[PDB]
């Protein structure tokens, strides 16, 4: 067997101890299997085979990613989302075209919207200062 | 207008068939208001068991004075005798309106709020006659005809604050005369919460020597557990995907705060009330976190009127509690839940 | 099957208990419409005894 | 004055006071989840980095734009900020650093662009008139890296395509649960790695299918993780710093009830005595 | 004399309904002041509108307001006033404009309205 | 194990079954009592008017 | 109280609006008018609703002032708005 990480910028997917797995890089399927030697490749959209060892079978499903594997460990820097060089060239446009115009989002913490107004309307017209004489 | 009335008039009413003789003395109501009150004490059998004295809004207000020490004597004929009385001063803040009048038409001086000076006087009086009196007091008072009893007068005044201002004059004296205070919130009141007692503001200072030992058992967390629930759910309007853990009290609390309000003419007996706090304080509730909780409630009382009768007898006669006692009540709740509906 | 026999027994009970409820609304209904009818009865009787 | 009109706003600021408590307890929260989500993310960035490391550092190291410093004639920023009010000082302090480090640029003559993250630098930059060309908002308590992609992408475009040089991310570092310290860092042209791995010379990958098309993608991958890291560290410095500040202005509540408790005594005696003795002296 | 006992619980529930639809739209308020509308949940939209309808529907023309405005007055039965709020709160009105509601007696006119805006 | 899982199965089934006419049993229960402390009010309520 | 009893309606002056530039110093909304259009010619009868209306607006969403830059546009036009009608 040997450690195995599936590793998002995010948050971790995997760290279990593996007998072997398989996976699709770039050039083509690939089976990863103990004292491997060292290698590094890209993996395309698509699921991954892990066997835990007492051959425990399970399937990641990855968006892509690097896959670099070493003298007994291996990792997966899986994509959070797909990557491609029309998608990220789209989003790049519209955040370039949010810029160039003066548009703007909602931040979604009613929490914070609902303790603020409330603050906003409570502190409001409130006459306190030149009612205790406080000079300041 | 938070059911201060309803809630003396409820508390007359169950007096049905105590050994206790009821007094209520209105001060200053409006004759319609007194006409209801009689109406529905004999509807629901009361009236042969009660004295009313009656000073209403149009009457001089030497009438509405002199009111509740007419009915303090009247209770206080049974009170040394040996016997239990329970009297109700309906507006004593009235009173204080009514003296403060009889007061200035004879120039006497005024006070902080135009209240003649002896106004606590004027209350203090009253109320140090509802007073519990030993039994030799009342073997000496009546020459040796009664020898073990000893009477008592019960007094339950009513004040009315202006916008909840406890601090008030007549209020913040009364409340230094008292014994305790059963505050109602107006905002309660008003979200449907009837009868809106307050708790943690309201008190009782004689407190568990005067509650029967299952409801002392029953009832220990309860007043605690509601103050705490109430200042965790105002937490909780800014705090969205709050603690698991808090989620748990804010619930319980939740249910509690649905379970103790009741229909208005409809008084409960000791055995009614612990069962039903006795399904709510250990965990029965907690399947029924849709507030569909009345029904429960109604249906749980109908279910053990039915059967269990001579369990009901038992608790009414001697109010005891016992670990028999608490598996006969898991016993009922369990039999309850697992064979009948809401 | 198990399994579903479980959904099975719970399923039941709820219609059961569910199928109780119904039957139960319904006396409390008819309750309130018999003494509904009673209350009149005893007005009636009463305006009549009192023109009387 | 007059003693109701006192005790209303005694009453106004017991409300203020409590809602000010129930927003410190939520922030305080709300930091716990979020620096724990903020230790969640060191793995990939070192991970990569050590690879990076070995192509770039190591034996057979190879040539790319991002690891060598061309002359700079301009200079790019990317610029995170909070979404919400009542954090205190915090964004305020790094808007200052980010003016005095890019006046210190322009004196020298070099243009300089940015790049923002969060709405309140966007309102902040184009009322001082900054030249923003890329931004993202109302990320709120969940931000996504593809959603920085956006802005890291036209960044990264605009340095390789010859235009930018040098860029930064500056942000808050979050250091204790009350220090949080703007900083500017250096993300490209690529900082130093400490460590040496002249070790690492007794293997060597089995590259496939070819190292330096590799590497690119590592290195355009590997300064999207550190932005959202410093989007993170941010978003946790926030936090911290809103509990901070709601907890002062607590306090702050509960000494203005002192001073108007103490006006409000000194107004209701006044009234009884002013009624009082218009009574006593009425009375011929 | 707000209770189901003497109103009936038909009367009853109307109010109570209407009081809680406007102080859910009272709560609302501010969320949609501070993050806009376009971010409340798909059922607060519609509290939102359905309170927004009720806080129109409970005005009205008075016969001898008229010297102040020129419009007519009506005068609404109690059985008029029930069926239009219950109608409103269910959501039988969703497709009529807010001032469809607005100054009209019943509910009649308020479709009769909508039917002339 | 199969021949397990048909005990189970038919055990819980007829448990289930059990519960099911117990609590509709109870339910008609419930029926008569109100119907019958109904009809009680119905003329205790009609005398008390009568007298009154 | 005697003359605000007695007469047909009333115009405040306030110090703070006073003090701020408001000048004549009117506080409208707590001031009232019981005649109202009835003395007024029909022109500004028509055009004095929409003033009504929009001070009320502002006056409604004037607590957010000192936090706007938070709110939203919404109702940031009608705050910007009742500022200029003020
Ligand atoms: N437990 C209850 N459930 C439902 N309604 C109630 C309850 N208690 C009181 N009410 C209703 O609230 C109304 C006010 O009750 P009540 O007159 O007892 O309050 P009050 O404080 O004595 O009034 P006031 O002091 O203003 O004369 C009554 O019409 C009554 O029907
Ligand atoms: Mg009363």
């Amino acid at each position: 067997t040997y450690h195995l990480d599936v590793v998002s910028a995010e948050q971790q997917m995997f760290s279990g101890l593996v007998e072997k797995i398989q996976v699709t890089g770039s050039e083509g399927e690939l089976g990863i299997y103990p004292g491997h030697a060292p290698l590094l490749t890209a993996i395309k959209p698509g699921m991954i085979r892990i066997v835990k060892q007492h051959g425990h079978e399970e399937f990641i499903y990855l968006s892509g990613g690097i896959l670099e594997v070493q003298p007994g460990n291996v990792t997966v820097l899986a994509d959070t989302a797909i990557r491609g060089q029309d998608l990220d060239e789209a989003r790049a446009m519209e955040a370039k075209r949010k810029a160039e115009e003066h548009i703007s989002s909602s931040h979604g913490d009613v929490d914070y919207a609902q303790a603020s107004a409330e603050l906003a309307k409570a502190i409001a017209q409130l006459r306190v200062i030149e009612l205790t004489k406080k000079a300041m | 207008q938070t059911g201060k009335t309803a809630l003396a008039i409820d508390a007359i009413i169950n007096q049905r068939d105590s050994g206790i003789k009821c007094i209520y003395v209105a001060i200053g109501q409006k004759a319609s208001t007194i006409s209801n009150v009689v109406r529905k004490l004999e509807e629901h059998g009361a009236l042969a068991n009660t004295i009313v004295v009656v000073a209403t809004a149009s009457e001089s207000a030497a009438l509405q004075y002199l009111a509740p020490y007419a009915g303090c004597a009247m209770g206080e004929y049974f009170r040394d005798r040996g016997e239990d009385a329970l009297i109700i001063y309906d507006d004593l803040s009235k009173q204080a309106v009514a003296y403060r009048q009889i007061s200035l038409l004879l120039r006497r001086p005024p006070g902080r709020e135009a209240f003649p000076g002896d106004v606590f006087y004027l209350h203090s009086r009253l109320l140090e006659r509802a007073a519990r009196v030993n039994a030799e007091y009342v073997e000496a008072f009546t020459k040796g005809e009664v020898k073990g009893k000893t009477g008592s007068l019960t007094a339950l005044p009513i004040i009315e604050t202006q916008a909840g201002d406890v601090s008030a004059f007549v209020p913040t004296n009364v409340i230094s005369i008292t014994d305790g205070q059963i505050f109602l919130e107006t905002n309660l009141f008003n979200a449907g919460i009837r009868p809106a007692v307050n708790p943690g503001i309201s008190v009782s200072r004689v407190g568990g020597a005067a509650q029967t030992k299952i409801m002392k058992k029953l009832s220990g967390g309860i007043r605690t557990a509601l103050a705490q629930y109430r200042e965790l759910a105002a937490f909780s309007q800014f705090a969205s995907d709050l603690d698991d853990a808090t989620r748990k009290q804010l619930d319980h609390g939740q249910k509690v705060t649905e379970l103790l309000k009741q229909k208005q003419y409809a008084p409960m007996s000791v055995a009614q009330q612990s069962l039903v706090l006795f399904a709510a304080e250990r965990g029965y509730l907690a399947d029924v976190e849709l507030s569909k909780i009345g029904s429960f409630e109604a249906a749980l009382l109908a279910y053990v009127d039915r059967d269990h009768a001579p369990l009901m007898q038992e608790i009414n006669q001697t109010g005891g509690y016992n670990d028999e006692i608490e598996g006969k009540l898991k016993g009922i709740l369990d039999s309850f839940k697992a064979t009948q509906s809401w | 099957d198990l399994d579903l026999a479980k959904a099975s027994a719970t399923d039941q009970l709820k219609k059961a208990k569910a199928e109780a409820q119904v039957i139960i609304e319904q006396a409390n209904k008819r309750r309130s419409q018999i003494l509904d009818e009673a209350k009149a009865e005893a007005e009636q009787e009463r305006t009549k005894i009192v023109a009387q | 004055a007059g003693a109701k009109d006192i005790r209303s706003k005694i009453a106004s600021v017991q409300n203020t006071q409590k809602i000010t408590k129930a927003m410190e307890m939520v922030a305080a929260s709300k930091m716990r989840k979020s620096q724990d989500r903020m230790a969640a993310s060191r793995p990939y960035a070192e991970t990569m980095r050590k690879v990076i490391g070995h192509l770039a550092h190591g034996n057979l190291e190879y040539k790319h734009p991002y690891l060598e410093d061309r002359d700079v004639k301009r200079v790019g920023y990317l610029v995170v900020s909070t979404d919400r009010g009542l954090a205190g000082g915090l964004n305020i302090n790094l808007f200052k650093k980010l003016l005095a480090e890019m006046k210190t640029w322009t004196d020298k003559g070099v243009q300089a662009d940015l790049a923002m993250i969060g709405s309140k630098g966007v309102s902040f930059f184009n009322s001082v008139g900054g030249n923003v060309v890329a931004q993202v908002t109302g990320m709120g308590d969940n931000p996504s890296l593809s959603e920085l992609i956006g802005p890291v992408k036209v960044m990264l475009q605009a340095y390789d395509e010859g235009r930018l040089d040098k860029l930064y991310i500056v942000s808050n570092k979050f250091i204790n649960t009350m220090s949080q310290v703007p900083t500017i860092s250096q993300l490209l042209p690529l900082p130093a790695s400490d460590d040496d791995d002249l070790k690492h010379k007794s293997w060597d990958y089995l590259y496939e299918p070819d190292p330096k098309a590799l590497l690119d993608t590592l290195l355009r991958r590997y300064v999207e993780s550190q932005v959202y890291q410093g989007v993170v560290e941010n978003l946790a410095s926030e936090q911290a710093a809103r509990m901070v500040a709601m907890k002062a202005a607590t306090d702050n509540g509960g000494s203005l009830i002192k001073e108007l408790q103490l006006v409000y005594n000194k107004a209701r005696q006044a009234s009884i005595t002013q009624e009082l003795t218009e009574i006593v002296s009425g009375a011929a | 004399q707000l209770d189901p006992l003497v109103v009936g619980q038909e009367h009853y529930d109307t109010a109570r309904g209407v009081q809680s639809i406007l102080q859910r739209y009272q709560e609302l308020k501010d969320i949609i002041a501070i993050l806009g509308m376009d971010e409340l949940s798909e059922e607060d939209k519609l509290v939102v509108a359905r309170a927004r309808k009720i806080q129109r529907f409970l005005s009205q023309p008075f016969f001898v307001a008229e010297v102040f405005t020129g419009s007519p007055g009506k005068y609404v039965s109690l059985k008029d006033t029930i069926r239009g709020f219950k109608g409103i709160m269910e959501g039988e009105y969703d497709h009529l404009p807010e001032q469809a509601f607005y100054m009209v007696g019943s509910i009649e006119e308020a479709v009769e309205k909508a039917k002339k805006l």
